[PDB]
């Protein structure tokens, strides 16, 4: 498994604060219990 | 017991600093965290009785 995770370190580093914000939202939204779509720039 | 190997799903704060880190499985209760009043899952109420092999921090 060392192998797999080797690209998820190279990935979850170089994403952009944009796709960090939309993990945030979505991931409370799981955690809260509201459905995650839906939520998908002025 | 076995730890996975992940990242902390919840972050505290925005900008939080990814980094794998060594997790149990299943997420432990708020009532697992705490020492002095055990819960119905451990009645251990100090550290001696919950015995740990390393020294605290
Ligand atoms: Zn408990």
């Amino acid at each position: 498994a060392a192998e797999w995770i080797s690209q998820q370190r190279l990935s979850l580093y170089r994403r952009s604060e944009r796709q960090e914000l939309s993990e945030l939202v979505k991931n409370r939204m799981k955690h809260l219990g509201l459905p995650t779509t839906g939520y998908d720039h002025q | 017991v076995e730890y996975v190997k992940g990242y902390p799903p919840n972050s505290p704060y925005i900008g939080s600093s990814p980094t794998l880190c060594h997790l149990l499985p299943v997420k432990a209760p708020f009532c697992c965290l705490r020492l002095d009043k055990g819960c119905k899952h451990n009645s251990y109420e100090d550290a001696k009785a919950y015995g740990f092999k390393n020294k605290l921090i």
